[PDB]
This record gives structure tokens, sequence and C-alpha cells, in this order.
RNA sequence: AGCUAGUUGGUGGGGUAAUGGCCCACCAAGGCGACGACGGGUAGCCGGUCUGAGAGGAUGGCCGGCCACAGGGGCACUGAGACACGGGCCCCACUCCUACGGGAGGCAGCAGUUAGGAAUCUUCCGCAAUGGGCGCAAGCCUGACGGAGCGACGCCGCUUGGAGGAAGAAGCCCUUCGGGGUGUAAACUCCUGAACCCGGGACGAAACCCCCGACGAGGGGACUGACGGUACCGGGGUAAUAGCGCCGGCCAACUCCGUGCCAGCAGCCGCGGUAAUACGGAGGGCGCGAGCGUUACCCGGAUUCACUGGGCGUAAAGGGCGUGUAGGCGGCCUGGGGCGUCCCAUGUGAAAGACCACGGCUCAACCGUGGGGGAGCGUGGGAUACGCUCAGGCUAGACGGUGGGAGAGGGUGGUGGAAUUCCCGGAGUAGCGGUGAAAUGCGCAGAUACCGGGAGGAACGCCGAUGGCGAAGGCAGCCACCUGGUCCACCCGUGACGCUGAGGCGCGAAAGCGUGGGGAGCAAACCGGAUUAGAUACCCGGGUAGUCCACGCCCUAAACGAUGCGCGCUAGGUCUCUGGGUCUCCUGGGGGCCGAAGCUAACGCGUUAAGCGCGCCGCCUGGGGAGUACGGCCGCAAGGCUGAAACUCAAAGGAAUUGACGGGGGCCCGCACAAGCGGUGGAGCAUGUGGUUUAAUUCGAAGCAACGCGAAGAACCUUACCAGGCCUUGACAUGCUAGGGAACCCGGGUGAAAGCCUGGGGUGCCCCGCGAGGGGAGCCCUAGCACAGGUGCUGCAUGGC
RNA sequence: UUCGGAUUGGGGUCUGCAACCCGACCCCAUGAAGCCGGAAUCGCUAGUAAUCGCGGAUCAGCCAUGCCGCGGUGAAUACG
RNA sequence: CCGAGGGUAGGGCCCGUGACUGGGGCGAAGUCGUAACAAGGUAGCUGUACCGGAAGGUGCGGCUGGAUACCUCCUUU
RNA sequence: AGGCAAGGAGGUAAAAAUGUU
RNA sequence: CGCGGGGUGGAGCAGCCUGGUAGCUCGUCGGGCUCAUAACCCGAAGGUCGUCGGUUCAAAUCCGGCCCCCGCAACCA
């Protein structure tokens, strides 16, 4: 799980998109923030479509 | 944001393992996998079994820690 | 790796529109197979599509063709045609109704529900067009189809304005505080007028129908729109959605704070452990743009499965070699055939797509028209250079003969000494053995050493080699026998017989295993001793298997030239062995070395190629996993051969180079040892230190290169340490607020002094004023301040030295 | 021991405010250890080692037998 | 008669799980030891055999992808 | 006898463990 | 205290038994060796050899007394 701190838990429903992560052994899979119980990263403002974060609504 | 939920609890070192990973028995209660600080490694400060280090702890999983301070 | 019993062929018969093992009866005993049968997996196939320079590689969505199936399975029937999706029968499974006996179902038709799932649409209109079926026809059906609806799901098209408009507004960010950016972007002025409303508004649709004309050809007529009041055209008419990814390298684009190996990012390299061009934000920038990214899957790049286009001495990789079957491949000449091959003609290669032209929808998408091409395959004619094939021939290959030769080639039979060990005889005495040291060990029962004889088993010193032989493993006493290969001369004979070699057969060090012998030495395991922090080791002393032979098996290897075999070509020189010559030097056949060209990653290789070629085979496609597993075969077992993947890592690797290192080598040096003289360590003391003590024993200096050092002068000072007393902008510096007194000395008390309190001589300067008197400078005091001061800590922040 | 001078007692002398901690120096008495030093180990190749004394700096004084400097006497041995 | 299918024994494969058990990759400061790399301190590697916590060790054989000369004495130029 | 050697000789000691910055 | 084997430098032990010989092992002080801590290796002490007197030519060494020390008798009662 990427982001900055997951909302995720223990029996919550999630989405995989794959893709190896180099550091971590045997992990071939990114959980993808946005869909399901994998909610987005709060206060991303830049790279946020990779992270299920909808727009900072402007005034 | 840097989530500052990081649990700054002390523990006396039970055991030594490789890569400077250490089962440390806490003031808090449990003995959990807690690996070294990078800082300590840089400074060559040898953690040895029977020392009161500060094991920082994640609320996602307490069962793994991170050794912060020199004994 | 073997498969096959209707299985392969035949006679007759059945069946069929028709052949046929389609089926049956009977005979025959085949048929297929490594040119990959059968089995397992995968999979509708193609036109195509994507990609790709091409060859290929992947894929087969929609649209076109064919196939196969309609819950699973089986069967027929009707029929032109089905083995029959919305027909039937039967069984099975499931759903539904049941008055429990039984019946009815089939959306892999549209549409939709549900489930699964990341994911996929409207329970739409319409028979108007096209087609389909039926019908004289009218017409009737038609979820074929025509369309609309939903989805940026894809492709294409457009809009989110344009023009002006600061040496440059704010807002926000950076800052070197000058400025710069955002950015002519805005705001604002001018114009347009997407959207939106009003007006009209279809092509698609002229047939089928009627009538003249014979119900023909031909002529006139009329009906007939789901899309849609949409497309469009006319008028009016508003400035009117921007987003996402990235910004270290690849790769386009940089700064600030936040964060400090954390949070995090990642596709790889990797970034992060305090100014991160890489993490989080901000601005700024770049890429695209109604999209943009991510992930999957595929091609590419990847000449990374290599035909075009890789390789195999060391990198992954040459099989252990021989013989040999299939297969592949084949010297020269002469002709015939014409299979391959080439050409022409023609047939075929459907349409759609791909390609080129033009046309239409406002362009383009999309669609149309025309054209070409298109590999392959058939048919007819030819060509004969090559390959094939049949015939004739030739001797350069190959094989053979005659004359010889070298030889640890192999087997069989014997035999020769040296040695060891063992026994006996002699003589002999005190240890021998062993090691860096020793101990176990053997020996006064007389060992060890020495002679004499014998017993035996094993190996073969010197020659000996950089040597020879063999296909390889391998092979050495000597002799003889049988016997393999080989090499030369003569070119005499055969006339392409050749080369390779999947399998196969055969051999195959050493160990190992079986049966039996043999057994001297040696010698795993084993027991000893020692050595050692430990010793399951090196070392030593015993010692079983085994080493040895016979038969049988095993079949591996650094089975190495780490180099497959064959043939041809391409400077040499040099030694070497072995043959022939017209014999100081030629010419062959081996073994080495050094080197031309060339090759190669370099090392190297280099007529004994790793060069130029060609033939053929064997392998290789990251490492580790792993020569493992599973299967299969062999084996008495040991194990071998055959040979994976999951996973996991951005290495593993070679060659060379700089170093660095070495309990590697050589050359060289120095008072470094030797050669010599004199010390030191011992004595006392002089001092510096380590320690301990102390209120404190100032701080530092640490192997050489700390130690009569910094300390080149510690009673106080020094002095940095400690007890006590005291002082505070302070001993000293440059100022401030200022307030008084202020230049200055002479004292008194207390006190160890420092200091504290305190008296009193004591103001002149520059001055203005008749005077009283006033201010400022020098200078000094008090209170707060800017500040001093610190030998206070960091020589891994440093400079100097 | 007329070698040898430690240590100690007593009296002084000088410099400095002051020598108790903690000076130097003089005198007289005292006369310890030590008979050329283990295993080691340092120095030195020529006027050098060895020995012998003088001067300096710092400094009031000196704990300096130190350091720096100067000269006198004057070797040995280097095969390697 | 043929016949889908059923049943009854027997195997084959393939999925699910599966007590039991093998079990590999990587890992800075795990533990023992120091095998290897320099003659790595007994050359190493190698094939096989037995043994040992383990790296391994020894034996037999092979290989060189192994390092190596400097004094003294005998025979002879 | 030397010149430069050719060839066989037996010595070239055996250890050797550890790493707080 | 019955018995009987011993007290070894400082510690644990040999030599005792065939009588002349004090040895090893550990540690302590010097020194080497290193970057050291070593290990190591060198040396330097250090034995009334439990003692007493006895033997002899000579005694830890041979007989005894002991002081012992360890023990084990001191049990069936
Ligand atoms: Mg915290
Ligand atoms: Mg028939
Ligand atoms: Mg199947
Ligand atoms: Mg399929
Ligand atoms: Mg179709
Ligand atoms: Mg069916
Ligand atoms: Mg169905
Ligand atoms: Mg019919
Ligand atoms: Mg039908
Ligand atoms: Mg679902
Ligand atoms: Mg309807
Ligand atoms: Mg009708
Ligand atoms: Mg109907
Ligand atoms: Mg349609
Ligand atoms: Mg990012
Ligand atoms: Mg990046
Ligand atoms: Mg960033
Ligand atoms: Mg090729
Ligand atoms: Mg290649
Ligand atoms: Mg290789
Ligand atoms: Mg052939
Ligand atoms: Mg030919
Ligand atoms: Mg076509
Ligand atoms: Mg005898
Ligand atoms: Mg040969
Ligand atoms: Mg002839
Ligand atoms: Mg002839
Ligand atoms: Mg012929
Ligand atoms: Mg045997
Ligand atoms: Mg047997
Ligand atoms: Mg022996
Ligand atoms: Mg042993
Ligand atoms: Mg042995
Ligand atoms: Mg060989
Ligand atoms: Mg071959
Ligand atoms: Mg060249
Ligand atoms: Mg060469
Ligand atoms: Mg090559
Ligand atoms: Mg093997
Ligand atoms: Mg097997
Ligand atoms: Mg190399
Ligand atoms: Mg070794």
């Amino acid at each position: 799980i990427p982001g900055e701190g997951h909302n995720l838990q223990e029996h919550s429903v999630v989405l995989i998109r794959g893709g190896r992560v180099k550091d971590l052994p045997g992990v071939r899979y990114h959980i993808v923030r946005g869909v399901y119980d994998a909610a987005g990263v709060k206060d991303r403002k830049k790279s946020r479509s990779k992270y299920g974060t909808k727009k900072p609504k402007e005034a | 944001a840097k989530e500052k939920d990081t649990i700054r609890t002390e523990g006396v070192v039970t055991e030594a393992l490789p890569n400077a990973t250490f089962r440390v028995k806490l003031d808090s209660g449990p003995e959990i996998l807690a690996y070294i600080s990078g800082k300590m490694r840089m400074h060559y400060i040898r953690i040895l079994p029977g020392d009161r280090v500060v094991v920082e702890i994640t609320p996602y999983d307490p069962t793994r820690g991170r050794i912060v301070y020199r004994k």
C-alpha cells in the first residue's frame, strides 16, 4: 500500500493493480488507493490520481 | 503530513539477530521485532543484549519496532 | 515410444444421392511410427488484425467465409436439404406446477434480471429503406436489419475566444533585498458569437400497385418514413468546462520550505540517516489536452532462439572417445531425362481490409468508385547453368598391393634384479623409531643397525625426455607369442567406394559393488599420541576395507588441448622424433616453441588456427535454484544418465589495469643485525609519567613519532586546580540613557590580602557674562543597556604550525 | 676503604614581602645502597663514540644532573 | 442385435485438501568455526569412497584454472 | 687447476587467536 | 584420638616404590612480541619437599613420634 498512511484494516475490501516493488521480497502487487475500502490519501495535492484523492475544491 | 502517531516506548534488549534486528522486551509489555536506527549504524553504536533502548512503534503494527536511542 | 483388433486389406452383402472398415459375415495379417504415430496439454480455423525495416512474432475482438454446438449425452424421423437452437423421442442434471400418478421447460436470439467478475449497454422505436419467408396479389410476419438510447470505450472533428493592452497591477513565490518570476497572462477597451431561441426543413422513396401498351418492353399516375421536427440552412443571440502526469539519469523540465534511512517514491539505476534538482507541499517549468496517467496483455527494442542474424579455448556452452544405421552432404568429364530450379502464358488467389488515385458526408474519421499488386497453388509450353536422377568414362579424394619402418599400442605365457616386509641362522647391545618439538610405538623374551639363507606379494629405479604409442581412458623390468592401428617410398591396382553421424553397438582412469583367491608395502574408516581456546585435521604410530589378480558389474571425471570430426587454402624460422632421398641439405608423417596475414573481449591463437571457408553433428541462451525434484531407463546397491519449474536475485561471469595486500620471490639499502666500544635494566638520587592519594594533586601529550615532553625557570606570581574572603559593564574594548560629581592626590577603620565603608585636600580646560551664574571637552563614579570576559567544551568542523 | 655519596641533625649565607609545605648555597657531623648489574636493550662508522669541563637562554633566586651551544682529550670495528 | 448410460472390480490421470515431511532464495551487527581468495598459512580444484556440528578431512586417481629460488656436499664440463 | 656451470644432495624454524567507536 | 595414605615453591599436583636427582602445571614480577590483549616466548624468584630424629656414605625419597589433612573404621547392639 502506497500513500502516506492507510485507512485499511483487517477485513476491508481492496483492489490490486500489480507491479513489483524492488525493496520488498515477494511483493509483486500494488494495492491501489481509490476504489473500495482502499480510500484515498488525505492532503495529496500533486500526484493524486495515482492515489484515489479527488480534487482539493477551490474557492 | 507525517503521521506523528509514532510510539516512543523504552525496552531492554532480550536478543540479537542479524542486520541489527533485535527482539527487545519492553517497559510497555511485549517483545517484538524492532530493527536498528540508521543513525546508530552510521555512528557505529553497538547494541548489545541487555540494554534499555527506545523502541519506536507503529500503530498499524506494534509487533515490529524501530530502535531510536543509544541504550 | 511404440500404437492399432473393425485395427489394415479382400469377396459378398447391408446402408447412402454417392465412394468407402460407414457397417456386417468370412478369409487374409497387415497398417501406421523418431520424415514424430499414439498419449497429455493447449486451441475453433482462416480472410485477417496488431506489430515489425523486412524475414518473422503474436493474435483471430467486430465485419466476411467455413466448422462445430445449442443445459450434458444419444438417436432417428420428416423432408431437396437437418441428425434439425425458438421440431420429436429417451436418459442424466436442474428449474417449475402437482389432486404425488406424473407432466412442462432451455435467452450460447434481442432486451433485461441474477451470479461470477476489474469489466461491458436500452425489459427502445420501426417495417420507411435493404434483405428473408409465405402469398396472384393486396399484404402478412421479420429483436435479420434500419436506427435512436447508454459508456470519452476507441478513432476523428470542434469549443472552452480573438485582437489590443506595463520596461510590467495586485495576489503568490523566490531574493543576492537591487531585483526577478508568474506574464500580455490578467483587469480593462474593441470584435466574434460555442452554447440557446425563433423560422423553414429533407435526401434517403420508387418500386411493388393501377391503367394505356399483349399482364412484355416502354409510358403516365399515385400511395409509401423509425430516424426526426434530427441533419441542415436563414435570422437573432451570451465570453462561455480544464484537466492529468511528470519534473536526478534514461527523459522534455528547477527552485523553496517541510521531512531527516523516518514518512515516503520507484520502471530500472537507486534516492532519503539535516540547505534532498529523486520523499510531502508550494511556486516555477515540461509533456500532452477533453483528455492524461496507471496496470495487464502483445510486438518491438531483443541479432536475448539469431533464415536474413549469434555462439561454444577462458565468459552459458564440444558430447569421454571409437565404430556405425537412418538421415544430411558429395571430386572431375560427356551425354540423356527434366523431379527440384527458372521463365512465360494463363487459371486461381472472393468481397471487406492493407495500397495508390479520385469522389461524397462542411474536413477527417467513415464510406464509395476505379486501378494495381499479392506470396502461395494448378495447367500448358519451354530453359538446362546448378542440384537430383539414369548411362558412359576419368584418377587429384578414398581404399588396396609391393618394399620397408618407428613404436610404454593390447592381450596371453613366462621370467630379472633392486627394495620392503616376514621367518630362521649368525654376530651384536641399549636404544631405535619419530618431530617444529615430543609422546604413543616397538626393544634385554635382545630390538635398531649388519651379514647369510629363505618365504612371498606388489611395483618396475637409471635409460626417461620439452620424447614415443594409442581414438580416448591410458601405456614403461625383460623376453617370446598372437594381434590392432599407423607412416613412408613405388605410384603399380580399384574407380568416388567418400565425410559426418540422431539413435545403436563397443570401449572406458580412479574410486565403488558382487563371487573367489591373494595380501609385502601403502593405506580411508578406526584406535592411539601429540598439536590445539576445540582437532572429528594437517604431524607421527599402528591399523580394516581397498589397493593386486580372476570373472562379472559399475561408466563418472579438470574423461583437458578446458579447443568435435573431415577436407581445402593462407609468411616464415626454430628445435624435436620418425620415414625416404641425388645424405652439409631436400622431401613427407608426428611433437613443441616463437611469430606474417588474419582473428579474437583480452589473454592469446596462429600450416598441430582459436584465421579464411565448406560439410556434418553435439550442445548454449542470466545466476542461484540444480545436475536437484518428478517421471523414464539402466544398475545387485552406490548412483548414473535423461532433465525441469515455482521461487528468488541485478547481478553470477571472463579478460586485462591501477592499486592494495600476501604467514609469495629477487635486487638493493640504513648503525638494521653482524664486527666493536660504551652504556641502560640492578644502587641511590635527579627528574617526567602511569597509578593511587588528596580539598585539589592544572589541563593536555600514548608504539616508533607520550614520557628531562608542551613547562626555555611552579615558593607568591606563574596558574589554568582547590578553601576562603570579595567584585560585578566587571582587569580590558568600542558605545548608549543619563544623573550628579567629575583632571588629580593625601589619608582613616576593618581585613590574610583583595575588597568594603569612609573623610578630606581638589578642579584647572573652551568659555560667555560687570557679577551671580551656565553649558560642553578631557576625565572620572552610579543604575539599566549594546556589550565584555571564558586556559569553557569540540583538533572526527578547522586555519596556522 | 681517604672508593662512594645518599639520608639525617645542627649552625649559618643569599635572593626575594616571604624559602614550613617548596629554593639554592656554605660549614661540620652522619657515611646508607652499591664490588660493573638478569632476560633484554639503546647509542654510535672519525675528531665520532667515550670521557672532561665551560658558556648561554629563561631567570630575583633556583630545585638545570635538563636543553641549547662550545671546545679539550681521543678510540674501537665493520669479514659480511 | 446395435445401442447412451447405469452398475461392480481394477488401474490411469487431474483438481481440491491433506496429518507427515523435504525444503530453497535473500538478509548490514545472528551463533560456531575459518574452508576458500596471497604457497590463505596442509596448493587448490576435481570424480568417487568413508567419516565429521559444519565448513569439510583423509584415501585412490586425474588436472594445472598451482606457487617455487637460495646456501652446503658428491659425480662431471 | 680454474672458467661457467650440468646433475643428485638437506636445510630454508612453528605458529598466527581477537577487535566498541 | 583407632586406622593409612598424603600435606612440595604462592595454588593444584609429580617425584615416595629402585634412596642421591626437587619436576610439572597454574599464578606473580621483569622483558620480548604486536596497533594492542594476547597466545606465545623468554627469563626472575619460590619449596622446613607437613614435620621431628633416625638410617646411610647420602634422604621429600627409609622407619617411626607427631601436627596433622583427608578420610574410614567408631559397626550388629
Ligand atoms: Mg512520536
Ligand atoms: Mg462392399
Ligand atoms: Mg482433455
Ligand atoms: Mg477453448
Ligand atoms: Mg462471423
Ligand atoms: Mg444438448
Ligand atoms: Mg447456458
Ligand atoms: Mg428422406
Ligand atoms: Mg430449427
Ligand atoms: Mg460482482
Ligand atoms: Mg413494439
Ligand atoms: Mg389475408
Ligand atoms: Mg410477432
Ligand atoms: Mg445493430
Ligand atoms: Mg511521484
Ligand atoms: Mg524521478
Ligand atoms: Mg518533488
Ligand atoms: Mg546464424
Ligand atoms: Mg551472443
Ligand atoms: Mg565454462
Ligand atoms: Mg549414408
Ligand atoms: Mg554431384
Ligand atoms: Mg480483395
Ligand atoms: Mg633374530
Ligand atoms: Mg599421437
Ligand atoms: Mg594408378
Ligand atoms: Mg583402371
Ligand atoms: Mg562409376
Ligand atoms: Mg573386489
Ligand atoms: Mg561381501
Ligand atoms: Mg605402515
Ligand atoms: Mg586423532
Ligand atoms: Mg596416518
Ligand atoms: Mg590426457
Ligand atoms: Mg564423433
Ligand atoms: Mg598482427
Ligand atoms: Mg604462438
Ligand atoms: Mg572464439
Ligand atoms: Mg553427479
Ligand atoms: Mg530418479
Ligand atoms: Mg582475473
Ligand atoms: Mg589450504
